């Protein structure tokens, strides 16, 4: 080679650098490519899969770890009383990142867009109900009654023949990133809420049990994007493989 | 169908930021030459007054005439935007063997342009910016000599936990690549691109970067954002061979890919914290020294 | 001859026929705002011309010992009127403006005012005045309301801002030679596309008398200056219920 | 440039050439690749396809 | 790589060098370019902005730091007596570099050309005046009277309806640089002067106050050029950010 | 899933809005670039042990 | 030279090619750029434009 | 362990080992060390005349 003088870029412990690598065995032919499922080009492609979501797994006992599907159904008062509420953010630790979409979001910092949700039903023929599915974008305190649902734009829902209820939450996000701070009393940054309501009662005819509890479903659309991965935060290992 | 025309008042043709004015491009331009005194009309653009560009109804130069000047200067490469960097002292740090300021053996410093206001205020003259940066760490002895020790540099990406021990998990930093450097190799030279969460770095910004109601408790986040920042850097000695000489580092700063906006004028006072509007009001002094008279020094 | 305005609402109004002309901005085309880059993807709307009209907000006096005043934008009308409630219950806002300040002086009066609109200005607050002792400024200087607030030091603008170097912003003069009223034009500029109306502060006005007020004894001591504003073609995004959170 | 390669990995849409500092050839930049996605079968396993005009369900 | 022998240009502590840099994160897309004002290609473009200039801020007290606009107006003798003078050079420390144009010139060594100046007026309807705006190129001592103004080419000025007075100073500069020396008694290198004169008196009718003081204005044209930046000379910092 | 309207109306009472896009997804893939900082491991070869 | 780039910064008046010692592509010389200035709106905010022959003011 | 600092014209002449002239903000840095080949610096023509 032709001689030149020294320049920075060597004699340094490097990890991020992608350098050319020298193989050891020339002209090797491994097994050829075979058509098998499960290949993924990008996680965003995976984001459009039906994803079971269980919100109110409040009990914290092992014997309850068999029936976490439950959400409260009983002899309700049937006067617009609240069933359950849950904020819009899917990127916070808990049963929210329990979903694979949420599990992937838990490693990320930024987010662009929202999700799509639905909920199933398992009543009998004559058995029906009249619930209320409502979303509120961030900017308000806890809802009170039907009037707060009136303030919130959503889609009216009813248990008819069809069980599913497609609730799409558009890209309600003005900023793509925020000023850097640390955890504390900075909870002022609200993210939204979803509220579930009864109207008449859990209605079944005589001779039918008064219990019917189901789990929720959610997924992501093309609009949402999710990247800027962070390192692992919670993993359990008492020993390391030697 | 098409019966009412209430909405047709709109002005489709969206080009730039919201306004209501309108203009139009032109294919070519205009030129002008110079001449002497003459009383004539029609074509007389010879002289130019930046605001008026004509002669008032009371004559300005009825008594004497003027002269002319020729040009021989070039302005092609006079731009400073990126090349305005010159010599100047920057700063240094130390990692001694035995000391009290470093009881842990490692030094973790928060990466930012807020290093030393003396020369940063020269660059801090702007608010909204997009640039590339460079960090150079040169290692030597506190006395000023060179010793063949074993040192290496670990990078701390933003979002990673801040190490609290010589054996913290932050050393693994799985998503961080590795740089192959050693004291024999030339000193550190690392490029830093623009990873601001917003379009530009926030210094002259009045807001609340944390959600929730604003109270007296949440006021320290002005300038020192715990998470919005681009991370820190941690330095220590790795390996069974521990160094037998104390060491010092000098940190060199350089900026590339200049792109600026929002001109903000010069500061003649001093701060006490990061981006603190507070000033020494009891000892305000003008930007320049005056004299008892202007006629004579 | 496009310095005209047709204005009538409430019970009174102010229009001009032979005023001090206008100031043009950027030589540009009309347009709406970017829509295909928000966090959500829902379709936008267009509130149109429902409520945009001029009500004066204050008639600021100018006196012998004027020290300076200013305002907070758009905090002036964020709390009052149907625009106030709309801004309170709506998260994203954007519109153009046509600032028209009424400033007249008589034959007797002489003097000038230093009215400067300063965008993006991080406000130089009192911050304890001295600021050496950690006694944080109360909320009575963050949300003053319709009264504005009094600036402390003119030639540093409470932040070290020497006066002769304010020339960057659109600069105006108030003189009976110059103007019977002043016009200011500013579009919507922000370093970030979307923000709330309660957390972030965009900018504010500034007024400091460039010349001291003077008159021979026997004339009016103070000089009122009127200000009103009405955003043109206002559009609000983040449409939601009347919910602050 | 009288030299060929001994690789059998396919799936390129544009012809391109490579140069390596080693004696091998494919160790250089792999080239630019596009993005492709087709989730139709994942969520829509329907065999009975109607015409565009007609509704899918009775 | 091919081997060659050593050449100078490495193993040296470098600061001026512009070397190729290795990024850490491949394929990153920040926010796209957005149209915002304030972008500057060159300071010379900025040099054509109206610039407020205050010359005779002689008082040195804090209470005077509220009224620095003043220039002397009183019951003048009105016999060609001098109002104020000020030399042409804008690149010297003081209230001259106080202007942004002057502030930028204070960091520079060379200069090619001069500036353009004007001054405003704030009298009442019947109130008027008759002043004298005069420039003298370098080469003479302090002016004495109207005769010295006669020696100097300038433009006659009068307070009529129009207040502004555009005084343009052309490229009066024979040398682009001078022999290198140090500060001392070398003040022989004169740079010019500007003189302000009264003719009749500060004239107002009865019932009008006898005070009217204004500030000056100045700017730069395309002809002037300014570069060869020097480092900071005056900056106040009792402590450094840790 | 449905892509139509049921025989019982879903949104008969209110209307909806629209959103515009300004984001790029060309280089957001992680498959190979998902590597970042993290401690990995070490071993020792002492003289006497 | 079968290789593309992943940059979206525009504003070039002449086509040009780049070669880098690293695996990336845009780290080489950025190229030669001209100088442009337009201070018209800064000092002349006039909406009422007369013809070239007529005087601007009455 | 040695290194070379350059003094551009117009900078103050250092009067101490800790003078401000060491920062020399507008002066670039050369990466050299005793192991590296000795100093070799080009000087163009910056005469005022």
């Amino acid at each position: 080679g032709f001689p030149t003088e020294l320049k920075p870029g060597t004699n340094q412990f490097l990890t991020t650098d992608d350098g050319v690598s020298a193989p050891i065995l020339p002209n090797f032919h491994p097994t050829p490519c075979i058509h098998i499922p499960g290949e993924v080009r990008n996680l965003l492609e995976l984001c459009q899969v039906e994803t079971i979501l269980e919100v109110n797994n409040v009990p914290t006992n092992a014997t309850s770890l068999m029936e976490r599907l439950r959400f409260p159904v009983s002899a309700q008062a049937g006067k617009g009383e609240l069933c359950a509420v849950f904020r819009a953010d899917p990127g916070r630790s808990g049963p929210w990142q329990s979903t694979l979409l949420g599990q992937l979001c838990g490693y990320y910092t930024q987010w662009s867009g929202s999700l799509e949700v639905t909920f199933m039903f398992t009543g009998s023929f004559m058995a029906t109900g009249k619930m209320l599915i409502a979303y509120t974008p961030p900017g308000g305190p806890l809802p009170k009654d039907r009037a707060t649902a009136m303030l919130g734009t959503h889609v009216i829902w009813d248990f008819g023949l069809q069980s599913s209820v497609t609730l799409v939450i558009p890209w309600i996000s003005n900023t793509h990133y925020r000023a850097h701070a640390r955890d504390g009393v900075f909870d002022y940054y609200t993210t939204g809420l979803v509220s579930i309501w009864y109207q008449t009662n859990y209605v079944v005819p005589i001779g039918a049990p008064n219990t019917a509890y189901i789990i929720a479903l959610a997924a992501a659309q093309k609009n949402f994007t999710m990247k800027l991965c962070k390192d692992a935060s919670d993993i359990l290992q008492t020993g390391t493989i030697q | 169908g098409d019966r009412v025309a209430d909405v047709i008042e709109s002005s489709i043709g969206d080009s730039v930021s919201r306004a209501l004015t309108r203009a139009l491009p032109a294919p070519t331009g205009q030129d002008t030459q110079v001449s002497s005194h003459r009383l004539d009309t029609g074509k007389v653009p010879a002289l130019q007054a930046a605001e008026i560009g004509a002669s008032s109804n009371a004559s300005d130069e009825s008594m004497i005439e003027t002269r002319c000047v020729l040009n021989s200067h070039s302005t092609a490469e006079t731009t400073l935007d990126s090349f305005f960097s010159r010599a100047g002292l920057v700063g240094e740090i130390d990692l001694p063997l035995e000391g009290t300021t470093n009881p842990n053996g490692y030094a973790n410093w928060d990466i930012d342009i807020t290093g030393y206001a003396q020369m940063r205020r020269k660059v801090e003259l702007f608010t909204y910016m997009r640039f590339d940066a460079e960090f150079t760490f040169v290692a030597c002895t506190p006395t000023g000599q060179v010793v063949p020790q074993l040192l290496q540099y670990m990078f701390v990406p933003p979002g990673a936990p801040e190490p609290d021990s010589r054996e913290s998990l932050a050393w693994q930093t799985a998503t961080n690549p590795s740089v192959f450097v050693k004291l024999s190799d030339p000193p550190a030279q690392v490029s830093v691109p623009f990873m601001s969460p917003a379009s530009a770095y926030q210094w002259f910004y009045d807001g609340y970067p944390t959600f929730g109601e604003h109270k007296q408790e949440k006021d320290l986040e002005y300038g020192a954002c715990p998470n919005n920042m681009m991370g820190t850097f941690s330095v220590r000695t790795v390996g069974t061979s521990k160094s037998k000489y104390p060491l010092v580092i000098r940190i060199y700063m350089r900026m590339k890919h200049v792109r600026a906006w929002i001109p903000r004028p010069m500061r003649n006072q001093n701060y006490l914290f990061k981006a603190n509007p507070n000033y020494a009001g009891n000892f305000i002094k003008p930007t320049g020294a005056s004299r008892t008279a202007i006629t004579t020094l | 001859s496009d310095r005209v305005a047709q204005l009538t609402i409430g019970n009174s109004t102010i229009t001009t026929q032979e005023a001090a002309n206008i100031i043009v901005g950027y030589g540009e085309w009309p347009s709406y705002c970017s829509d295909s880059d928000a966090t959500a993807v829902d379709k936008p709307t267009r509130p149109d011309v429902s409520v945009n009209r001029f009500y004066t907000l204050d008639t600021k006096l100018w006196e012998k010992s004027s020290k300076g005043w200013y305002w907070k934008f758009p905090d002036v009308l964020t709390e009052t009127g149907v625009f106030g409630q709309n801004a309170q219950f709506h998260y994203l806002y954007r519109s153009g403006f046509c600032i028209h300040v009424q400033c007249n002086a008589s034959k007797f009066h002489q003097g000038a005012l230093l009215v400067a609109v300063l965008p993006e200005y991080v406000i130089g607050s009192v911050a304890g005045g001295t600021g050496t002792e950690d006694t944080h400024p109360p909320y009575k200087q963050t949300q003053p309301g319709a009264d504005g607030f009094e600036l402390q030091h003119p030639y540093v603008l409470d932040a070290g801002i020497p006066i002769s170097q304010l020339t960057v912003c659109p600069h105006q003069w108030i003189n009976l030679r110059t103007n019977n009223c002043a016009t200011i034009i500013v579009p919507y500029i922000n370093a970030l596309p979307f923000d709330s109306a309660l957390n972030h502060c965009n900018f504010g006005l500034l007024v400091v008398p460039i010349s001291p007020l003077d008159y021979d004894q026997g004339a009016t001591p103070v000089i009122p200056i009127t200000i009103t504003l009405a955003p043109m073609c206002s559009e609000f995004a983040g449409l939601r219920q009347a919910v602050t959170q | 440039s009288h030299e060929n390669s001994n690789s059998a990995t396919e799936g390129s849409t544009i012809n391109y050439t490579t140069i390596n500092y080693y004696k091998d050839s494919y160790a250089a930049t792999a080239g630019k690749q596009s993005l492709k996605q087709d989730p139709d079968k994942f969520a829509n396993p329907v065999k009975d396809i109607f015409t565009e005009m007609a509704a899918p369900l009775k």
